[PDB]
């Protein structure tokens, strides 16, 4: 009877056991219907545990019994292409997976000294993000912004662009209806991205522990590259989700709230999470795998996605969350509705990592870019009470109005090294002053088809180096003479 | 006599977007009051 | 095996089993010598049940002997409740005579599977120009009717419920969550005096009803649905159904006032903790599966005229699109009153309707707003200042206004007017042909209250 | 005798002793057949006394045994500790063997007296323009930075290190509470790669931690540098000591943490009962006595930006400096955001500083509240109406607030500029001539991301 | 005719009575039923139909209808239309009528703030004239 | 003459005190007799006549009055002076001085702002001049 009990008290999906004298904290219990739960609370006489299920069948006086494991996921390579849920049990109607592992759901990230520093870079197609908010192998990238406002399809972009560069990829999906989740899996399979990639599925109809439970499961599938010298990169979709049910637990729980109803500790929830995703070096990859891999540095990739209301950053949640990561990318209503898509809001986002997380040319070209835009953006707000302007500030105006019709890009439309060069080089020298403001993107459309039309080696040589020379220079000046005198738009 | 008419559409576009910014700010604060009211009472309720 | 009652607190009843034989959640019981049924709730332990009473608890005392069902609450279901009214146990309220039918189905169901979604993204066809065009509906899907009253609503229903019977050969379910009495008599009148009754069946949850009442109404149209839904002739082609509800925010405060009741710690403004699950729970039956599908219609009401409250901010998370009305439209005589400026839907992409669709859509929202900016200069600086392509604009704006109003099959009783179902594919062949100035002759009054493209150049011939 | 565990929630424990062996207040236990180590909090009668675990309780069950140490937790001080990585229990993380000493300390202690307090008064200059004009700092005091998040804590700390700390002769204590393991590496390869590792010791728990080493880190890095303070040598006097804390503010949210299963009511909004009497007892140990001195600088942060905070607004009495940073002056491009109208110091009198530094400063606190007066009138109505004076005072505003940006050493990674460092001769001496009214020519332009006022002059000309 | 003379004095005597009956408060420590407080108390003023009165009086009155009418009162403070009681009692009635300080203090006697206050049933309710 | 720096502050250890001691909180989560902690304290102050003194010492002192001053010091959140413990003292105390920060840092020093500030004792108080 060491290892067995009774159920007493059902409620809301939380059940009271009487007898479990042997049982750990956050072990895993099964009933007698075949269903799993986790203890949370072992007080004196009694213990608490949350069902990972459907709690409908059970019933006072049903038999429960420990199984002496903490809950754990399976892992491997078996996973990639495959769709699951919390649990790791397939829901995709293909089968059963053979993972040859299991990995434990609750861990502790790698100290100070087993880290390295990020100077590797990963690029997501879009022109505003590489050359304004840099993203490097092992940072945190935080994607904030009001609903419908174009988030899903920055993540899946960047999901799609890693093709080439042979990373694995991770989709995390909490509290969204079945039908996006299938149109989501349609999308990267028609592309064919679902060859390197996993989804684990939380969907709104789930209970609140599987909603709450999901990203630790993602994170630990994803950290199986890590651990072995490869690379990887996680998405979580709506990470306000599983505050919301931890929320929701927490007060069925009956613990006293704070700020917005929310526990105490939800900054550990996150903390302990998100302090996951790092770049370890190569003598901890030597320690973990026992010299099978040696001179190798693993690394994990996280891009968290957060809805704000009416454009408050300023709320409890995003600034919890904003003091986590390495950086953020806000996206704002009013410049999306006006048609600006990307709506990258150039002085609210930033990126702690920096110009080291980007190739030479890219970082030598692109300096200063985001302090400017938001002084001009400054600038034109203030510039509407007068009429005599002087030079300086007709000029500035000037330049930043092409500036921001410059960042504007489509969906399903990736970019590269060389024409983002090219288009920046374009701006920074001055050769779109005398271009009405109305025909930049015809401009620049032109100019890569031309560029790549007739400066075939060039292009290649720069997106396979992206390296910076003074021969390289004077080639893309000449041929954007070239084109201006010639090629019309 | 042409350009008064100028100076008070300004004007009163100018203060649409103040008392939309001013409503919004209303609400938020409309929001925090009834919960910190609620948890108010809450709290004394379950002191007894 | 038998319980009994031994404590009552308003409209919550606490009854105690014996140790092997207490019943399970969710299941309904019966109170020996009354009629009167309780939803089981929650576990207490020793044999303790805690559940609450459908309808009122006047005249109960302690002591009284309770039997269990062993099962939810089963409604019956099938065509025989075509035309009834029946409340949330499925008992008619209409003296008419009992149900025929005996064929039964538990309200409480899990919500289908991720394999068994649909492999695509339809659109549903309702007949209305201004709706195909411009908020296009979606299989499947979820919207939301704003605007009060004096502008047609009940009307828009009627011709919904007209049209999806005519065209896709489905059904309709109607419930009524927290309704007037006097409002919802003068509706049921109102279809009555149409010929829409006989294809639409009705549950009624009223305000002067006890709030688990106006909790679990929205489940047997569900379940009804569902049962419609399911239900394949030969080839096993499956149905299309429509289901309305009175009000999700009346839904939601439901909700929180049977959490308020049950003892639970409240969240955010004065809401209970479980909203959003709630909500999810309750719209996520509402898909189109490979056999059939099942739409929703709902009212939606803005508390506070603050869209950040947690209540429509929650509703907003699962709409795919929304109507709303103004009274402004309405006053210029122009039916249905549908506001083309500030209705959306997210179907609206040109990946799922196509590029010329989307084109059209834009290029006419596009001249409406220059219409409504050249409005103001024209009222106040004169007409003197607007010529050529202003004017252009503003007849073709006013040509658009005319061409959004069509008649109606629900109203051909009163006016005689027999009403128009315009298929998809001639609105965009007219607007089109609008917009390129091909029609630029042809007077304002040619496009009042005509179907299509035809008519119009049979009242531009006449006329 | 020994205990055994009884009852285990979260990061909360308790133990149940004999009548004649129950532990003090703040003793330490070990759990046996484990690495875990328990923090006695309150005595609770009949033998129980309730505990805070060092570490995660996962595998950890009702029946243990524990055993007892009869004394608090004690850490290594002293020379050994010079360029070595510790946690909160004073163990080596640096893969670098054991420290080589063997004295102890406890970190529960009591603060200094009344009778042994010491009086700043030597000022110290750090190179930054706003700083040292509108806050100078005290050698000998107490800085403190507040700011929301992403707003530039970490980067002015990293430049304050830069300035001061490679420049000083003594030693320095860092520790780290609740913050990015990232960042710490950096630091530690920062300072490894120059030669200063040997001057500095670091003690690091952050945000992956459990609550309880969150909880108790500080009190470790405190008691080192309380012991470097109160070192003598044989002919040889004291050294001056540098201590830097990271977000002290986690300390009272790990306190927050474990409140509620404390068995305590809470206050405010949300908060602990004894936040006060807890913050004082950490913050009345770091000064300086008649025995050694000490400089220290704290990064504060201010949750959801709202300054009226319980947390900040307790903590705001503990400083002598004050520097508070804003999200609006960052969010248009202005490095380092500092608040001028909101940023204070006790050295800031016509007695300590000179009569030109007051007035200077005041000149300029007049001018930008004067602005910040005017920009309502200036917005919602026009500009032409204003007084000529008042344009002047806006024109000489926007070019103040220009001036007061400066590119650091440590941003070069962000913006590609070399760093500047600025005596504040200069930054008096422009500052005099940009009021008197010498610079009115000047476009606004010219003062952005400069160093002195000549280098204001040749970009102006440049342009 | 039933004229209620404020409805807000038994809002506020039935919160009293809750709390003192120690039921778990909602909002302002209201109890979770104020809208089933009002809603089924307004519920109960209607016209029936003579088969109604036929039934009910087993045919000694044949052809009669019968009516209720209520007229409750809502007070506010300086125009707060946004609070709990009165927005729950406005969402059940068929129509409002706004008076307001304002007028009354200015010297309006009637004081009818004819710009919010609207009649649902309208000309149905009125004679030719 | 008595001066005491910070009520507010001894405010919050009455109110660490008595939550530790388990007593029902209220507005702000302060007891219910913070504004008795505060006048009963504020109450002690005064002038007393002369037969007091001549009672009190038995004859020693004949024909002088006594007094006791008091300057109680209270700080405010963002200019909130309608908080729970300073609208208690200033219904309390006789006269108030306000001071503002946006005086303070426009110049005017001391940030005495004369629109607010009020002395019940007035002219009574002054010498002749
Ligand atoms: N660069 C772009 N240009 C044009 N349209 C775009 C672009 N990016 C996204 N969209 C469109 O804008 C809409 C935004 O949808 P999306 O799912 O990306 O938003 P979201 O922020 O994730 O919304 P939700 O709140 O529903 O999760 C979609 O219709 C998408 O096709
Ligand atoms: N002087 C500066 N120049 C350029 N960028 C800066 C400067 N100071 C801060 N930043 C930007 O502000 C961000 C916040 O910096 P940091 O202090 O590390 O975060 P926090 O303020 O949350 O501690 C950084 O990512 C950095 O890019
Ligand atoms: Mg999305
Ligand atoms: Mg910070």
């Amino acid at each position: 009877a060491k290892n067995e009990g009774t159920i007493v008290m059902v409620s809301d999906g939380i059940v009271r056991i009487h007898g479990l004298a042997d049982a750990m904290y956050g072990e895993m219990i099964e009933f007698d219907g075949g269903l799993f739960g986790m203890a949370l609370n072992l007080e004196q006489d009694s213990v608490g545990a949350v069902v990972l299920g459907n709690y409908l069948s059970l019933q006072e006086g049903q038999k429960a019994r420990c199984t002496g494991r903490v809950l754990e996921v399976p892992v491997g390579p078996e996973l990639l292409g495959r769709v699951v849920d919390a649990l790791g049990n397939p829901i995709d109607g293909k089968g059963p997976i053979d993972a040859k592992l299991t990995d434990a759901v609750e861990k502790v990230a790698p100290g100070v000294i087993w880290r390295q520093s990020v100077d590797q870079p990963v690029q997501t197609g879009y022109k505003s993000v590489d050359t304004m908010i840099p993203v490097g192998r092992g940072q945190r990238e935080l994607i904030i912004g009001d609903r419908q406002t174009g988030k899903t399809a920055m993540a899946i972009d960047a999901i799609i662009a890693q093709k080439n560069s042979g990373i694995k990829c991770v989709y995390v999906a909490i509290g969204q209806k079945q039908s996006t989740i299938a149109n989501v899996v349609r999308k990267l399979e028609e592309t064919g991205a679902m060859a390197y990639t996993t989804v684990v599925a939380a969907a709104a109809a789930d209970p609140a522990a599987m909603q709450y439970l999901a990203p630790y499961s993602g994170c630990t599938m994803g950290e199986y590259f890590r651990d072995r010298g490869e690379d990887a990169l996680i998405i979580y979709d709506d990470l306000s989700k599983q505050a919301v049910a931890y929320r929701q637990i927490s007060l069925l729980l009956r613990r006293p709230p704070g700020r917005e109803a929310y526990p105490g500790d939800v900054f550990y929830l996150h903390s302990r999470l998100l302090e996951r995703a790092s770049r370890v070096s190569a003598e901890y990859v030597e320690k973990f795998t026992n010299g099978a891999v040696t001179g190798k540095t693993g690394s994990l990739t996280a891009l968290p996605i957060i809805e704000t209301q009416a454009g408050d950053v300023s709320a409890f949640v995003p600034t919890n969350v904003i003091s986590i990561t390495d950086g953020q990318i806000f996206l704002e209503t009013s410049l999306f509705n006006a048609g600006i898509r990307p709506a990258v809001n150039a002085g609210i986002s930033v990126s702690r990592v920096g110009g080291s997380a980007q190739t030479k040319i890219i970082k030598k070209l692109s300096g200063g870019i985001r302090t400017a835009l938001a002084q001009y953006r400054e600038l034109a707000a203030f510039a509407q009470f007068a009429s005599d302007l002087d030079e300086a500030t007709r000029k500035q105006l000037e330049h930043g109005q092409r500036v921001t019709e410059l960042m504007k890009q489509k969906q399903y439309a990736p970019y590269s090294i060389a024409d983002q060069a090219v288009s920046v080089y374009a701006s920074n020298e001055g050769y779109m002053a005398d271009v009405e403001v109305k025909k930049i993107v015809d401009f620049d459309a032109a100019l890569i088809a031309y560029f790549r039309s007739e400066y075939a080696p060039l292009m290649k040589q720069i997106d396979e180096t992206g390296d910076y020379n003074k021969d390289i220079e004077a080639a893309i000046k000449a041929g954007i003479e070239s084109f201006k005198a010639t090629q019309t738009y | 006599q042409s350009a008064r008419m100028v100076a008070m559409k300004a004007a009163t576009d100018n203060a649409g977007q103040l008392i939309k910014d001013l409503q919004l700010i209303y609400n938020k604060l409309r929001q925090a009051a009834i919960t910190q009211e609620i948890s108010e009472i809450v709290g004394g309720a379950a002191a007894v | 095996s038998s319980g009994r009652i031994i404590q009552i607190i308003g409209a919550v009843i606490d009854v105690e089993f014996e140790r092997t034989s207490v019943p399970k959640i969710y299941d309904a019981l019966q109170v020996d010598g009354t009629e009167t049924t309780l939803e089981v709730q929650q576990q207490l332990g020793d044999g303790v049940v805690r559940t609450i009473a459908m309808g009122s608890t006047e005249g109960l005392k302690r002591g009284l002997t309770v039997t269990s069902t062993n099962a939810p609450i089963s409604v019956p279901v099938g065509t025989a409740t075509l035309g009834r009214i029946m409340d949330v146990l499925g008992r008619p309220i209409d003296e008419a005579g009992p149900v025929a039918t005996e064929e039964r189905l538990p309200i409480h169901r899990q919500a289908p599977s991720y394999a068994e979604q649909a492999a695509s993204t339809d659109l549903l066809e309702t007949g209305i120009k201004v709706i195909d065009l411009l908020c296009p509906f979606a299989k499947g899907g979820k919207v939301g009717l704003f605007g009060g009253a004096g502008v047609g609503k009940t009307v828009n229903m009627m011709e919904l419920i007209n049209n999806i019977a005519k065209a896709h050969s489905g059904l309709s379910v109607f419930a009524g969550v927290g309704e007037r009495t006097r409002e919802g008599n003068d509706f049921y009148h109102e279809m009555k005096d149409s010929n829409v009754l006989d294809k639409v069946a009705m549950v009624y949850g009223q305000m002067n009803e006890p709030p688990g009442n106006r909790l679990r109404v929205a489940l047997t149209g569900l379940t009804m649905a569902e049962y419609f839904r399911d239900e394949k002739d030969e080839n096993g082609k499956g149905r299309d159904v429509l289901l309305f509800v009175d009000n999700i925010y009346r839904y939601t405060l439901a909700g929180t006032e049977v959490s308020a009741l049950l003892g639970r710690m409240p969240s955010a403004v004065g809401y209970q903790p479980t909203l959003a699950e709630e909500m999810g729970v309750l719209q996520e039956r509402i898909t189109s599966t490979k056999s059939g599908s099942i739409t929703s219609i709902q009212a939606v009401y803005v508390p506070a005229d603050d869209l950040t409250d947690p209540s429509p901010a929650t509703t907003f998370a699962h709409l795919d699109a929304t109507v709303v009305l103004s009274r402004d439209i309405a006053s210029s005589g122009i039916y249905p009153a549908i506001d083309p400026l500030d209705s959306t839907s997210r179907q609206l992409d040109p990946l799922v309707v196509g590029q010329e669709h989307y084109e059209i859509a834009r290029a006419v929202q596009n001249v409406l707003q220059r219409y409504k900016e050249l409005k103001d200069i024209i009222a106040i600086l004169g007409m003197d200042e607007l010529a050529e392509e202003d004017k252009l604009v503003v007849y073709r704006a006013r040509k658009i206004q005319r061409f959004f109003s069509q008649p109606f099959h629900v109203a051909e009783v009163f006016t005689g007017a027999p009403g128009k179902l315009v298929p998809l594919k001639e609105t965009i062949r007219g607007f089109k042909g609008l917009l390129a100035g091909e029609y630029d002759h042809i007077p304002e009054q040619a496009f009042y209250m005509v179907g299509g493209i035809d008519e119009v150049i049979a009242k531009a011939e006449k006329l």
